[PDB]
């Protein structure tokens, strides 16, 4: 079912 | 000619092996100083922490010697890794310094509570955590000082934790700040502590002070019950036992919709899942509060459960070092030094 996160803002 | 080098770093001197370059400061986790370098043999951004004479002192040198043994011996996706250990003076009499060198993340977590996030990300950060924590307990390591500035992330949305100098202010364990005695759940206070944080966006329990902490704490979640309060200390319970006393707020009160993403496509991922996983992890007497593994069973978290992550073949400590024992600081320079020398391998 949900897709792990692949990103992450940062900036 | 001779290995290392010396970079003054404001007053700071960092002597480390040549392939590493460009050092920036980045910050001073716990018990040394920390900066950023490249290292021009692996091509590669890392962070190298510098260790003073950590010998000086009982204190010091029990986390050195904790964080040094740790370090080697436990190697997972979500606690911080290990590249290199050194230190420039060529023996024990002249021994001064160590450096630990670990992959440098591109954040604090303190960065990330900032931020708006949507379930998924809160949820698996929160996943990540915990399987790390599980992964430290599983050999019988409590962490004990779980808490955003030792807990990094990369914007790829991985997250590890790092520090176990402190393992054997409001995000320690109640049992932790009143000397009571505990176990590995310790560590799921501090859990609830930043999950809360990250849904609130900011300080869980404003100040201002070390110790406005723990009031505002009762008054928001309530005054805990008497068999609790028993188990005090005699003379520390009369301290706690004379406070006004709370009912505190229900978690829907503290943690109201408003302050969640939109509910996610995904069945197990909405605020009242979130909410009711906080109010079984944000609970004062630890007794009452939910183990590692039932919050990775709990619905909001077990989306991303992987057996292969969550269920690793422990770390093994030698348990000779079991280190509760006093050295003296003497006996504390031999052993950091030994545990350095046969750590030491790369250049």
């Amino acid at each position: 079912r949900p897709k792990r996160p692949t990103t992450l803002n940062l900036f | 000619d001779n290995n290392f080098y010396s970079v003054e770093i404001g007053d700071s001197t960092f002597t480390v092996l040549k392939r590493y370059q460009n050092l920036k400061p980045i910050g001073s986790g716990a018990q040394g100083i920390v900066v950023a370098a490249y290292d021009a043999i692996l091509e590669r951004n890392v962070a190298i922490k510098k260790l003073s004479r950590p010998f000086q002192n009982q204190t010091h040198a029990k986390r050195a010697y904790r964080e040094l043994v740790l370090m080697k011996v436990v190697n997972h996706k979500n606690i911080i890794g290990l590249l290199n250990v050194f230190t420039p003076q060529k023996s024990l009499e002249e021994f001064q310094d160590v450096y630990i060198v670990m992959e440098l993340m591109d954040a604090n977590l303190s960065q990330v509570i900032q931020m708006e996030l949507d379930h998924e990300r809160m949820s698996y950060l929160l996943y990540q955590m915990l399987v790390g924590i599980k992964h430290l307990h599983s050999a019988g390591i409590i962490h004990r000082d779980l808490k955003p500035s030792n807990i990094v992330v990369k914007s790829d949305a991985t997250l590890k934790i790092l520090d176990f100098g402190l393992a054997r202010r409001y995000y320690r364990a109640p049992e932790v700040i009143l000397g009571m005695g505990y176990k590995e759940n310790v560590d799921i206070w501090s859990v609830g502590v930043i999950m809360g944080e990250m849904i609130k966006g900011g300080v869980l329990f404003p100040g201002t002070d070390h110790i406005d902490q723990w009031n505002k704490v009762i008054e928001q979640l309530g005054t805990p019950s008497p068999e609790f309060m028993k188990k005090l200390q005699p003379t520390v319970r009369t301290y706690v036992e004379n406070r006004p006393k709370y009912a505190g707020y229900s978690f829907e009160k503290l943690f109201p919709d408003v302050l969640f993403p939109a509910d996610s496509e995904h069945n197990k991922l909405k605020a009242s899942q979130a909410r009711d996983l906080l109010s079984k992890m944000l609970v004062i007497d630890a007794s009452k509060r939910i183990s590692v593994d039932e919050a990775l069973q709990h619905p909001y978290i077990n989306v991303w459960y992987d057996p292969s992550e969550a269920e690793a073949p422990p770390p093994k400590i030698p348990d000779k070092q079991l280190d509760e024992r006093e050295h003296t600081i003497e006996e504390w320079k031999e052993l950091i030094y030994k545990e350095v020398m046969d750590l030491e391998h790369h250049h």
